[PDB]
């Protein structure tokens, strides 16, 4: 017979009216007389208006317009891991011919409920603060919420680097593909951190999606998406992947205009309202399976580098609704220097604990405690005057914790040197030093146990969790050590 | 009856019904549905075409495509045989434990009960946790709203409600977690397995789960509200019961709806909501009640918006609020368990009448007392001691015993707690403080009335504290 | 109410909201392309500066003139639904819309009967068949010119870019 | 399909047309060489200056004590 | 130290061979393209198959 | 092709092309318009009917008038003929040094490069301001972007800048002045002259000027931006410069477009915004950079209105910035000149690597204790001009001498400072500080750190006094 063609009936706007192809399969991509690609968004009662992907001004009035007749896929797979692409899953790094060999429709939903299960398997980022004071597990949804540079890219960057010896671990409980969608994180910015990836080469177990600022919209907006199958399939290939969505911020804006622009509503705070259950749906998405799945998971962090602390703010209001918690990112902190950024209470993990080392909640139990009476006094007549000396201490203490719940720039961690540096703290062996100097002890300390308690570490590691023992090799360890590091 | 999809913007799937135009509400099925695609009417649009939401499928719709009109709107499970049964908003598993043992079929849309079937009094509902029916004493089929910690285990509170009433009377549960987060449902439901609540056993748990969450079309999450009361309503007027319907969260339907109104073009309202949001609660809320055949009482859980009230719906919740529960995190973070804000659980339904003053005055006087205890212990925190004098201190102690009797041991939790969800019978509540008040008790220790149920384990814990 | 003779061809609203009220007007009685044609007609006796010069215009402002054109030019022979269906139109304006009214239309028995097919490599000349890939090669006895504008050029374009698609 | 790959034949064709003509700014014009000195000389800016053609001699070297 | 001299060349030879195959591609794909049409029936190998698409398409 | 004026709704021109409707972006020339009264073609609206915009203003036509299409985009004169020459958008020589002569033409569209060309990461640029250098280390073809409200002599810097650098400059430099003060732009202009950076010996001037101002119709302003920025993508690199590329301000391009937004039939946004306007400062920003063919190192003014920006657009900007350079009024108004706001000029780069931690540190405890200072703040509202508690009295009274050794005069601006610029070369500046830090004035004057230039000379200027 005849094939479906079709006309773009106007065009401006990167909206096409779209004369014909009746046919049309809901986000249907279509392919262009100007060779580009496009999603039928809306279907309307006589014509399709078309998102354009990409820029629109090779294309005019009355261009054909033919089905692809196809709903969009995007190309899954682990060569992937070591690949920047676009979300199309295109050699934007220039490496060319990206192994893809799947390719995988992104529209597949997110499991039932008895395919799930919940988190308890461990994760960690390297960074103390936050492993510890937000115990991580595989499978999450997490915002990860902080201002230009609150580390903020840094964040996902020591995160990142944290993994590299959980892929040279050899678990999928370790070995974590990060999933690093950059969006509208314009090409110098994206090429500058790509250079750290490599550099971390953390690369390796890494895809990059990559919509840049200057970007189409839906290409910023469907990167997400196309990101949440890629890791979707992981996790159906067991695997824990990792998948910063990295600022869906940024999606929104796009995608809110891209509502606007088809003249379609967008909603609540004047943004639309169901991109909420665009995320809903993606974040679900990610999930820690069951064991059917291979434990399946995607651990997400979600992103959303703030304007004013507006989470108030219509997305963060939502997202405050979805996620299994933020993390708040304190910039006082950072211009004090003080990385991390953080504010604590702020931040949630309302998971908590289950996915946390034993080694750690036991260290660190404490400590969030002897912060946390520490901070209503952190609060109390700051300035010199005087407390009672319960609280002299406390304060102390809590202002050596913070010392140490700073984690240095490009300086992942390990949750034995955490626990480690925690234990002394905890027991109290360095309120001894005024403050400067923790900072100090703490590199030290680990380079010395890095010469020598690499025994405890290594069993610490082993165990997973401190013993007795390890305690006490810990004890003597650090307080001559520390001893040592002080004289 | 067909229609041909004409245009699919979003979910709102534009349908002109090519033949017959059956209700508005009406569900329609698209026909190509691998999953049942129910479209449900919202609007005759005109030139015989509907509107419809789709609840299913949103994507690969090809245009044109034929529904055929099912003619009537939605129909669920329903009868017993929804009961320890996951459903979905379609009212299927989800449990996926194969399919719902329903014969009974409802339509979601029931209608709000009549004037004359109301019981128009609405009598104070004893839940068996005194901090509960004393502070804030529930209306059989009432609403009570519940502001409350994350993760605290209000579920694990709300569990032990469960066996507490709609175990130690014939409510059944109808739990619609709605825009919930699939994980926590899943979580919970292992944990409601394993907690009992949810039996593997009781294939008729006291709980059938409805599920409506985030990752679905608005108008499904809004709708299993509708749902929810609907199976309610089989328990309710069907099984006689005090139905506890666990609506979670109202927030969550508002907005559902609210994400719709845009969408529908309608002009939703200040504050951005929905115009509808008044008539969505209260429809549904009026179809809420006590019947005279039983109750639905709706224990709704609360996520707060914009946590204020004044966010209009919750002012409006208020409305039909009559029992509010602000938990307090607080006061379980003092290892009190239950640790609810006790002067914010409460109820506008404490009375010296309904309740009786009994209940009322010693509450009055607790309420008060507590609140003395409070002051004192503005004073006393910053002063160090004797800082008062000793029957303030006697008053404080009283109170502090109460608050400890408020502290019950845990059923649910007793995996972690130990000992046992203990019940309290309402004399031995009012009773029981008043005597406490009296100091009566107070020449014993304190921590006796914590983990405690009835007055009377308190009592005996005093006397064991006072070994 | 009366169940609708939505024969596509037509256009489903745009003057498809009127033509498909002949669609099942026409239709019933089977005056479709008796009518269809009395459109035709009609059109061009439109045409001539009936339509601009007061027919389209109004400058009396419609209102004596859709009271004077419901009579003095709707005096017509056509006009079993024909003129009275333009008197609909008349006060309603889509005067100005007619000859889209009547394309819609005149595409039933002249074009509902057409052909379409149109690939890159097509671009049919679209002649009135029921059936297909048939008609569809007898197009190539037809074939025997154009700057392949019914079927196309697959020269510049198919081809042409893929030296450049490759690099 | 040979006018298919005909045309990888018409321009392979000038694959050897060209080829075995030259190539560069030949067969072609000038232009090549007008970007070209500047790009190579871009290259020399890839590396600096640093004569990417001579051999590298090393370094023999110091720190300091007492 | 060693390595940027000898990089250098490969990454000209490179440069040198993408600007070839732009010019080369600029020259070839200008010079020829006519035949395909020229022999009109080299269009008519077009309309061949596409009658056998006509046909065997379906 | 020749279009019909169909419907002129100010200068948003709505025509009816017929004959041909070119592509988007396609510059019109209206037929009957003895101006070049171009018109971009906006929408392929449908019906033969482009939406275009006219840049410029409608008077005078009369409906159906017929406009005829240049084909193209934009085509302008572009290449090294136009430094020192005032162009406005349509290359049109309102340096009234008459034609540009710049063979070399283009269609104003020029995009952004690809991933391969990025030259990845890059370097801190100095500029001899204490201020920058060290708190917001300015990046070499970097987009930084100066957000400050008018009027403080932002301009006056951005030209201070141009005196430093722009003189001792290896490359070339674009001015765009978009939709700025045709006054300021007059003076600016004769104060070039003057300056003989615009010695008009040379169109090769270090600077090229376009001015597309506020008088303008904003068509014209919007698109002045592409039209600078194609010359300049010319010299970076075709003729490799380092381009310092002035934009004042993007800011009003973007609102140029928010303006048209509604007129577009289109939507605007919230905060009355062109829905659009991420991709439309993407595809700008992402438009410019350094390739290894070049940097264009961008100063880019940011109006910011009310200096709030969360304010959607600086919001936006932020991401395309490299270096943000928050100037504070408050500190304006703390009679600060530099006025900056220092926390928030900021380099999301600065490194103790990068720019070393005698640097990184210094800044990081600068930046700290002044936050603290901040916070003490608080205290002195109960505490007063010469009462508190006094380490932090010290470290008060540090902040104090800090936030004037910060100041620093101005040549240009014997108008604001009477002073003469006194240019602090940067280590002097790190130094300046960490000796500050070090406290070895803590019995020199506070004040007397005021409009200088490097530290001792702070010193000497405590004697001047006694």
């Amino acid at each position: 017979d005849l094939e479906e063609t079709g006309r773009v009936l106007s065009i401006g706007d990167g909206i096409a009216r779209v004369h014909g192809l009746r046919n049309v399969q809901a986000e249907e991509m279509v392919e262009f007389s100007s060779g580009l690609k496009g999603m039928s968004l809306n279907l309307e009662p006589d014509n399709v208006g078309v998102v354009v992907f990409g820029n629109d001004k090779l294309i005019k009035e009355g261009d054909i317009v033919k089905r692809t007749g196809a709903i969009v896929d995007v190309p899954v797979g682990e060569e992937l891991l070591g690949r920047v692409v676009d979300a199309l899953g295109n050699a934007i790094d220039g490496k060319g011919p990206i192994g893809s060999k799947a390719r995988r429709r992104v529209g597949l939903k997110a499991p039932g409920i008895i395919p799930r299960i919940s988190v308890r398997e461990p994760m960690q980022t390297g960074i103390k603060a936050v492993d510890s004071l937000v115990p991580i597990g595989r499978g999450q949804r997490e915002l990860i919420i902080g201002d230009r540079q609150t580390g903020k890219t840094s964040i996902a960057i020591d995160t990142i680097i944290n993994q590299k010896r959980f892929n040279d671990g050899t678990d999928e409980k370790k070995k974590l593909y990060c999933i690093y969608v950059a969006i509208g994180q314009k090409r110098s910015t994206v090429a500058q951190l790509v250079k750290r990836l490599t550099d971390a080469d953390a690369m390796k177990y890494t895809i990059v999606v990559s919509a840049t600022a200057s970007d189409a919209a839906p290409l910023q907006y469907l990167a997400p998406y196309s990101g949440c199958s890629m890791g979707e399939y992981f996790r159906d290939n067991g695997k824990h992947a990792l998948i910063i969505y990295d600022d869906l911020s940024k999606q929104a804006v796009a995608y809110r205009q891209m509502s606007l622009l088809l003249r379609r509503p967008p909603g609540r705070e004047a943004y639309p309202g169901d991109v909420f259950y665009l995320h809903s749906r993606l974040l679900e998405r990610a999930a820690k399976m069951n064991d059917a799945f291979g434990g399946g998971s995607l651990t997400a962090l979600p992103v959303i580098e703030t304007q004013a602390g507006d989470v108030s703010a219509y997305i963060p209001t939502n997202v405050i609704s979805i996620t299994d918690g933020q993390i708040f990112l304190e910039t006082e902190l950072f211009y004090k220097g003080i990385r991390p950024a953080i504010n604590v209470g702020l931040s949630v993990s309302r998971v908590g604990s289950a996915a946390q080392t034993r080694a750690m909640k036991q260290v660190a139990g404490t400590m969030k405690l002897e912060l946390a009476q520490y901070r209503e006094v952190a609060a109390f007549a700051q300035f010199g005057s005087d407390l009672d000396a319960a609280t002299q201490q406390l304060l102390s203490r809590g202002v050596r914790l913070t010392e140490l719940l700073k984690q240095g720039q490009y300086s992942p961690m390990a949750i034995e040197e955490q626990v480690a540096v925690i234990y002394a703290g905890v027991r109290g062996y360095l309120d001894k030093l005024e403050p400067s100097k923790i900072t100090k002890f703490e590199n030290a300390f680990l380079s010395h146990v890095i010469s020598q308690h690499q025994a405890l570490l290594g069993k610490i590691r082993t165990d997973g969790k401190i013993s007795e023992e390890s305690d006490a090799k810990l004890k003597e360890i650090v307080t001559n050590f520390l001893a040592g590091f002080e004289a | 009856t067909t229609g041909r999809i004409v245009a699919v913007i979003g979910a709102v799937v534009d349908v002109q019904f090519d033949e017959g135009l059956p209700p508005i509400l009406n569900a329609l099925e698209v026909q190509g549905r691998e999953t049942r695609l129910v479209l449900e009417v919202a609007q005759h649009l005109g030139e015989s075409t509907v509107r419809t939401i789709a609840m299913d499928g949103t994507e690969g719709l090809v245009r044109g495509q034929k529904v055929l009109d099912s003619g009537a709107p939605i129909r669920i499970p329903v009868g017993p045989e929804t009961l320890g049964r996951i459903m979905n908003v379609i009212g299927e598993p989800i449990d996926e434990r194969g399919p719902i043992k329903t014969k009974q079929f409802a339509a979601i849309h029931a209608e709000a009960p009549e004037f004359v079937e109301m019981s128009v009094e609405q009598e104070i509902l004893v839940t068996g946790i005194k901090v509960v029916d004393l502070l804030a004493p529930y209306a059989k089929g009432g609403k009570i709203g519940l502001f409350g910690g994350a993760g605290v285990g209000k579920t694990v509170l709300i569990m032990e409600l469960i066996n507490n009433v709609a175990k130690a009377h014939g409510g059944y549960s109808v739990f619609a977690g709605v825009g919930e987060r699939t994980r926590e449902g899943n979580d919970l439901y292992h944990e409601m397995i394993e907690s009992g609540v949810i039996n593997l056993k009781d294939a008729t748990s006291k709980v059938a789960l409805v599920y409506g969450q985030m990752n679905e079309p608005p108008g499904a999450r809004a709708r299993v509200a509708l749902t929810g009361l609907t199976v309610a309503e089989y328990f309710r007027d069907q099984e006689g019961q005090d139905v506890l319907l666990f609506i979670d969260n109202i927030f969550r339907f508002t907005q559902a709806g609210s994400e719709v109104s845009a969408l529908l073009g309608r002009i939703p309202s200040a504050v951005g909501y929905q115009p509808t949001l008044a008539t969505d609660m209260g429809t549904m809320q009026e179809r809420i009640t006590t019947t005279k055949k039983g109750s639905i009482t709706s224990v709704q859980a609360i996520y707060v918006p914009a946590d204020d009230l004044t966010d209009p719906a919750p002012a409006t919740t208020f409305a039909h609020l009559d029992a509010t529960t602000v938990l307090s995190r607080a006061i379980a973070e003092l290892g009190i368990y239950p640790a609810v804000d006790p002067l914010d659980s409460t109820s506008r339904i404490m009375d010296p009448n309904i309740v009786g003053s009994e209940h009322y005055d010693v509450a009055r006087g607790v309420q008060k007392i507590l609140q003395d205890y409070k002051s004192l212990q503005d004073i006393i925190a910053i002063l160090g001691m004797d800082e008062l004098s000793e029957e303030d201190k006697l008053t404080v102690s009283r109170a502090r015993k109460i608050q400890r009797f408020l502290s019950q041991p845990f059923q649910v939790a007793e995996v972690f707690t130990g000992h046992l969800g203990k019940l309290v019978p309402l004399k031995e509540t009012i009773k029981g403080f008043q005597q406490i008040l009296a100091g009566e008790y107070d020449h014993l220790p304190e921590q006796a009335f914590y983990m405690v149920g009835p007055i009377e384990e308190a009592v005996a814990k005093a006397d064991k504290l006072a070994e | 109410f009366a169940k609708l003779v939505r024969p596509p061809v037509q256009i489903y609203g745009i003057e498809g909201r009127y033509a498909t009220a002949l669609y099942s007007a026409a239709s019933k009685q089977n005056k479709l392309e008796q009518v269809e044609k009395e459109l035709l007609r009609v059109g061009q006796i439109l045409k001539e500066p009936k339509m601009a010069a007061s027919l389209l215009n109004p400058y009396v402002k419609r209102s004596v003139k859709v009271k004077s054109l419901s009579d003095m030019t709707a005096k017509e022979k056509f006009s079993p639904l024909t003129s009275n269906l333009i008197n609909l139109l008349a006060e309603n304006g889509r005067l100005t819309n007619t000859p889209a009214v009547i394309s819609a239309f005149s595409t039933m028995m002249s074009v509902h009967r057409g052909e379409v097919p149109c690939t890159v490599t097509t671009a049919s000349a679209l002649d009135e068949t029921t059936l297909t890939e048939l008609k569809t090669v007898l197009k190539s006895f037809l074939s025997k010119g154009q700057v392949l504008k019914l079927e196309v050029k697959i020269d510049p374009s198919i081809m042409g870019g893929m030296i450049v698609r490759i690099g | 399909l040979d006018p298919v790959q005909k045309l990888f034949v018409d321009k392979i064709r000038e694959y050897r047309t060209k080829r075995q003509t030259s190539g560069g700014p030949v067969d072609a014009g000038p232009e090549y060489q007008q970007d070209l000195d500047r790009e190579l000389f871009k290259l020399k800016q890839m590396y600096g200056k640093a004569d990417m053609n001579t051999f590298p001699n090393f370094t023999f070297e110091d720190p300091k004590f007492e | 130290e060693v390595k940027n001299r000898l990089d250098y060349h490969i990454s000209v030879q490179n440069m040198m061979r993408q600007k070839e195959q732009e010019h080369m591609i600029n020259w070839v794909e200008k010079r020829v393209v006519q035949s395909i049409s020229a022999q009109q029936e080299k269009e008519t190998i077009a309309k061949c198959i596409a009658d056998l698409k006509l046909l065997s398409k379906k």
